[PDB]
């Protein structure tokens, strides 16, 4: 019923150790499977990108 | 409208563009959405109510 997206905000998006942290993070800390996602798909792009 | 579709602030997608200069003269996103059809046009009203 809920899910979550990232922040718009420029300045720390450009910066980089963040940006890694969160890509690393991010694929052990959500759900996006078969049966129910807690993530956008522009999120897990980011992630995936990051 | 034209620089509304073409300015974004997320992830780029793709965009084909044709062989006029025209305003609005592209296909947009992944399905390939033809953007013709809201340039204004008054013999039919085409981009617009009615």
């Amino acid at each position: 019923q809920i899910i979550l997206d990232l922040k718009i905000d420029p300045g720390e998006r450009m910066d980089p150790a963040v940006r890694m942290v969160a890509g690393v993070v991010g694929h052990l800390l959500f759900t996006a499977g078969g049966r129910f996602t807690n993530l956008t798909q522009n999120m897990a792009r980011q992630l995936d990108i990051a | 409208l034209n620089d509304y579709l073409l300015y974004m602030y997320n992830t780029r997608v793709q965009v084909n563009y044709g062989p006029t200069g025209e305003p609005l003269d592209f296909q947009i996103g992944r399905n390939q959405y033809d953007c013709n059809v809201f340039r204004a046009d008054f013999a039919t009203g085409t981009g617009y109510n009615g």
